[PDB]
């Protein structure tokens, strides 16, 4: 009843029907190297970051659209796992640019941290390096969309919660910029959300833009004020 | 050096270890600054297509 089995690297756990690996990952402390996948947003199967190996299966799925069928036995840390991780994280790092003193996220990127705990070190792709035109989305946004990684984050962002559809999916191969094809000013409500949605550092703040750094600031509590919601 | 050889004697006399051969004042014999410049090697690494970092 409403209660089925996996053995999470041998640890066996009971889990809530309909729901997939890494909310039962997420339920036994374990994570996994995500970036598409949000926990606001809706699932849409394209980081292949989040691969797990499962016990007797050729292939290596995702960890973030597959049921969990009776029975799992999950190796979060196997050999091939670890294998796939370092070359889709090699493949990440060959159309980004070499701008980590001049970005905005510093030490708040998700590629840095995950190129360290689950990356490669020594690299390949002597000659190549797209380059990306970058657009004027708004005032209130700076827009550098060579950083962009083509994640697909902020156009479910917009499609589910923001409903304005402005932000799509241009061109195909290597050659797909993500944007509005004809210069209009994406503003709406919760525009400003779409700063820290994006996981690397392509969609940023326009005041913010380089006045500091993450690790030399502190944080503090507080409560909203301005609105009767806080 | 730049010495007569009677001070010279004294010196030796003084202490006998061949003192004009290893005088604690080097002339020449200081390998040249301004070297040719240096090509360095990369060790048991940068070898691909066998180095994956979860082997090592
Ligand atoms: S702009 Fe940012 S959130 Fe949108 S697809 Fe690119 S990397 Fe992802
Ligand atoms: S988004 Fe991350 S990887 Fe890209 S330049 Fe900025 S800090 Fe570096
Ligand atoms: S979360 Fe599974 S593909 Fe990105």
């Amino acid at each position: 009843s409403n209660l089925i089995e996996v053995f999470v690297d041998g640890q066996s756990v009971m889990v809530e029907p309909g729901t997939t690996v890494l909310q039962a990952c997420e339920k036994v402390g374990m994570q996994i190297p995500r970036f598409c996948y949000h926990e606001r947003l809706s699932v849409a199967g394209n980081c292949r970051m989040c691969l797990v190996e499962i016990e007797k299966a050729p292939k290596v799925v995702a960890a973030c659209a597959m049921p969990v069928m009776k029975g799992w036995n999950i190796l979060t840390n196997s050999e091939k796992t670890k294998k796939a991780r370092e070359g889709v994280m090699e493949f990440l790092l060959a159309n980004h640019p070499l701008d980590c003193p001049i970005c905005d996220q510093g030490g708040e990127c998700d590629l840095q941290d995950q190129s360290m705990m689950f990356g490669s070190d020594r690299s390949r792709f002597l000659e190549g390096k797209r380059a990306v035109e970058d657009k004027n989305i708004g005032p209130l946004v700076k827009t550098i969309m060579t950083r962009c990684i083509q994640c697909t984050r902020c156009i479910r962002f917009a499609s589910e919660i923001a409903g304005v559809d402005d932000l799509g999916t241009t061109g195909r191969g290597n050659d797909m910029q993500v944007g509005t094809y004809i210069e209009k000013m994406f503003m709406s409500e919760l525009s400003g959300n779409i700063i820290d949605i994006c996981p690397v550092g392509a969609l940023t703040s326009k005041p913010y833009a380089f006045t500091a750094r993450p690790w030399e600031t502190r944080k503090t509590e507080s409560i909203d004020v301005m609105d009767a919601v806080g | 050096a730049s010495a007569t050889r009677l001070i010279q004697g004294l010196r030796n006399w003084a202490s006998g270890r061949d003192l004009q051969a290893k005088l604690q004042l080097r002339y020449q014999e200081i390998s040249k600054r301004t070297q040719p410049p240096p090509k360095l090697p990369v060790g048991p690494s940068h070898r691909l297509s066998n180095n994956y970092y979860c082997a090592r």
